[PDB]
RNA sequence: GGGGGGAACCUGGGGAACUGAAACAUCUCAGUACCCAGAGGAGAGGAAAGAGAAAUCGACUCCCUGAGUAGCGGCGAGCGA
RNA sequence: UGGUGUUGGCUCUUGGUCGCGCCUGCGUAGGAUAGGUGGGAGCCUGUGAACCCCCGCCUCCGGGUGGGGGGGAGGCGCCGGUGAAAUACCACCCUGGCGCGGCUGGGGGCCUAACCCUCGGAUGGGGGGACAGCGCUUGGCGGGCAGUUUGACUGGGGCGGU
RNA sequence: GGGCCUGACUGCGAGGCCUGCAAGCCGAGCAGGGGCGAAAGCCGGGCCUAGUGAACCGGUGGUCCCGUGUGGAAGGGCCAU
RNA sequence: CGCGGGGUGGAGCAGCCUGGUAGCUCGUCGGGCUCAUAACCCGAAGGUCGUCGGUUCAAAUCCGGCCCCCGCAACCA
RNA sequence: GCCCGGAUAGCUCAGGGUAGAGCAGGGGAUUGAAAAUCCCCGUGUCCUUGGUUCGAUUCCGAGUCCGGGCACCA
């Protein structure tokens, strides 16, 4: 964990719940890589992956999109985590929170059903940057 | 196995109900009662020995009302005892009740 | 019915209700029954898939 | 070892010639086509013969073509 | 001041079984019969931490009615506000 | 027989299981110890880079990995090859360890003052001792005892058979 | 024997067979939405008659009918099993 | 007689819930070791599964008849 | 029904890569009657069915049989 990544580790209080709005704020402040990073949105899904029935595939995106339309995918791994692009190293705020908001709405559209509150643990990060907690 | 000298608690009779089966709540057929016989439920009588007016005095009391014994001793620290026999100190403490 | 000839339900794949009960031999036919069947809630024919009775 | 038997099944024809029958009246109870269905007679999944119209029952022997029960409307 | 007695009636503490269920165990008989304590010319109960849908009634007790209703029930026999 | 009440004063010793630290994950191919997806074209290094003393931790049987010293410009990754899958780096996690702290347990030891026993002597001495006894509650054994069930047909009933 | 299929239908049922009860059997034809056929038509499983089990209690999926002052909920009803 | 079990190379036993396959030990026979016999070692033969019938494409196997063997029962008089 | 074992070669058994251990039975070295011992065999419905995998004896859904304990049976 070299010198750079700590600077960003000064910028994220570990004991805090952030907002769909707060995310778009801090994210353009953990992208201190030397390239226009992608913003990654993660979640720990509340289902069994071994269960053939309960499962997450599907396609979104909109509004803005991949920017590499902008249709993205999301499939859970064998562990129950989902995560996906997009979002980029600006991409202004209040223009990414909208993007980040609608991805959470899907998958929140695909509870197989399963057991509990779907979006158990949720997270938002950048490519070479720390994580932020956020609130679906 | 008798009557609380403070509270009046005495043995009561109760049924002992033996049941088989799975509760409906748990998705069972229901509960069936495989025997009802009579039994007695007893106060948790114990002995509290206590020194009042330099005299050893024992109450046979239910555990629940044990604190009430040293309470009457607290109220009795104000009446003419000495030199009553233990039986009559007992009567006088009980009157404070 | 038996261990191998089972009882089972047909569930309209569109509205997910069970409209038919029937049997099958799960050795001769180890795959969920998919048939077409009048669904009286949908009031049209629908593919029903096999569901555990 | 023995001692068994099954219930009598009360077979046979239930309306003879000249009898007036309402429609779905049963005409013959049978196993197989001892009697074949004729004019105005249907045959159920168990070879039961029944009148398909109000009428008068009539029997016909057609040789190797079998015996036939008909209903003639009135 | 108490003690002991009193036909039945009364309240409290205890509390069956035959029987019914055409067997029987839950259930029934029945909180009955009986034992015990206590009270009296009666006893109990009694001035809402009530009822329960009327924005309602108004301590208790007793009769009629509500009603064999609502319900309870090996949802059986029955039991029963 | 577990919990708990009566039921108190000290004390040693352990084991589980949750939470953040950390590592850990190896068929054969492959540079070789590849956990799973997703981001990813850059990433570390003057806050000390490639190696190969010391340890600690592990290891599949090649090595991996953390802390410490040595040093004195470099390492990676992309590319590309084999690949079912690709290597940096980052994120969310899965498996199983490891310390630190929740919590919850079992195996002790002493003490005296409730309880218990006992001493021609008793507001006391001595002995047991928070056990035992006793209350509520849990499961177990339980013809010692209690209530009952233990079918019908039938060339009598039983046995047989139905 | 082959092609295409799922009528091994849903909502009904004149009429009868059988019959102590209860059960058990057959059923033309009407509607919905289908299959096969050029069509007539046939199809509510199998050439037929064995391959089975009333209630009660409870499980599951529906339904959204009841919901102990009201809105919910608990729990129940109804349909399917 | 009733109930239960059984009959398979020469002997004593598997196999048959379970249809398509007959196996173990000893014995027998041919060969070796030994001076010779046994023990031991190598190799082989021998069963149509009590018998008749049925079911089946196929019967040791499943079903029935008949024969025989074993165990149990036959009580209130 | 709930939990824990079991079902992998001819016997008895070990275990996301896969099929190995001791014996059974075959070989070959020991130079030998024998055992013992070393190298070498390899026979595997991994109890079914479906599913996730590059790959399933292994993991997940549904089943079957056997043992221990518990519970339930209109
Ligand atoms: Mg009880
Ligand atoms: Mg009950
Ligand atoms: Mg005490
Ligand atoms: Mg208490
Ligand atoms: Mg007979
Ligand atoms: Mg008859
Ligand atoms: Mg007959
Ligand atoms: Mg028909
Ligand atoms: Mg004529
Ligand atoms: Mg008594
Ligand atoms: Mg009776
Ligand atoms: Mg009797
Ligand atoms: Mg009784
Ligand atoms: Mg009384
Ligand atoms: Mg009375
Ligand atoms: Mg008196
Ligand atoms: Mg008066
Ligand atoms: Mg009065
Ligand atoms: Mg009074
Ligand atoms: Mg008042
Ligand atoms: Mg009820
Ligand atoms: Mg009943
Ligand atoms: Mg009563
Ligand atoms: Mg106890
Ligand atoms: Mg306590
Ligand atoms: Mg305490
Ligand atoms: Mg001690
Ligand atoms: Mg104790
Ligand atoms: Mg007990
Ligand atoms: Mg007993
Ligand atoms: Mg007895
Ligand atoms: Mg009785
Ligand atoms: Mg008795
Ligand atoms: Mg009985
Ligand atoms: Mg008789
Ligand atoms: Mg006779
Ligand atoms: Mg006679
Ligand atoms: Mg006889
Ligand atoms: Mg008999
Ligand atoms: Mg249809
Ligand atoms: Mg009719
Ligand atoms: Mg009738
Ligand atoms: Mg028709
Ligand atoms: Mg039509
Ligand atoms: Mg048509
Ligand atoms: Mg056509
Ligand atoms: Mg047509
Ligand atoms: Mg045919
Ligand atoms: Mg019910
Ligand atoms: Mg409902
Ligand atoms: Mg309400
Ligand atoms: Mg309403
Ligand atoms: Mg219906
Ligand atoms: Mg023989
Ligand atoms: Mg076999
Ligand atoms: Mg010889
Ligand atoms: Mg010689
Ligand atoms: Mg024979
Ligand atoms: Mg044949
Ligand atoms: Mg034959
Ligand atoms: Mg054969
Ligand atoms: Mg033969
Ligand atoms: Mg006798
Ligand atoms: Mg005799
Ligand atoms: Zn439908």
């Amino acid at each position: 964990h070299g010198k750079r990544y700590r600077a960003l580790l000064e910028k994220v209080d570990p004991n805090k719940i952030y907002t769909i709005d707060e995310a778009a704020h801090l994210v353009k402040e953990l992208a201190t890589a030397k390239f226009d990073e992608t913003v990654e949105v993660h979640a720990k899904l509340g289902i069994d992956p071994r269960r053939s029935d309960q499962n997450v595939r599907g396609t979104v995106s909109l509004p803005h999109g991949l920017g590499k339309a902008g249709r993205i995918e999301f499939r859970n791994d064998k562990t129950g985590a989902i995560h996906a692009p997009v979002g980029k190293a600006s991409f202004p705020p209040e223009k990414l929170a909208d993007n980040i908001r609608a991805f959470i709405r899907a998958l929140e559209a695909h509870k197989p059903g399963a057991k509990g509150t779907f979006l158990r643990s949720v997270y938002v990060t950048t490519t070479m940057g720390p994580s932020v907690r956020i609130n679906p | 196995s008798k009557v609380c000298e403070i509270s009046g608690k005495r043995p009561i009779v109760a049924n002992s109900i033996q049941r088989r089966g799975k509760a409906k709540r748990e998705g069972g057929v229901g509960k069936k009662t495989t025997g009802i016989s009579k039994r007695r439920q007893y106060p948790n009588l114990q002995k509290v020995r206590v020194r009042v007016a330099g005299q050893e005095i024992t109450f046979r009391v239910a555990a629940s009302h044990i604190p009430k014994v040293y309470e009457l001793v607290e109220r009795a620290k104000g009446l003419k005892l000495e030199g009553l026999s233990p039986k009559e100190i007992k009567k006088e403490l009980l009157k404070l009740l | 019915a038996s261990e191998v000839r089972i009882k089972l339900l047909l569930e309209c794949t569109e509205c997910k209700r069970r409209n038919y009960a029937t049997e099958k031999n799960k050795r001769n036919t180890p795959n969920k029954l998919e048939l077409r069947k009048y669904c009286p809630w949908c009031r049209k024919h629908t593919v029903h898939r096999e569901v555990k009775i | 070892r023995n001692g068994r038997d099954s219930q009598a099944k009360r077979l046979g024809v239930k309306r003879y010639e000249g009898q007036v029958v309402r429609a779905g009246n049963i005409l013959v109870r049978q196993r197989g086509t001892r009697f074949k269905p004729g004019k105005n007679v249907g045959m159920g999944r168990d070879f039961t013969l029944f009148a398909l119209v109000d009428g008068v029952v009539e029997f016909q022997d057609r040789g190797r073509l079998g015996r036939y029960v008909h209903v003639r409307p009135l």
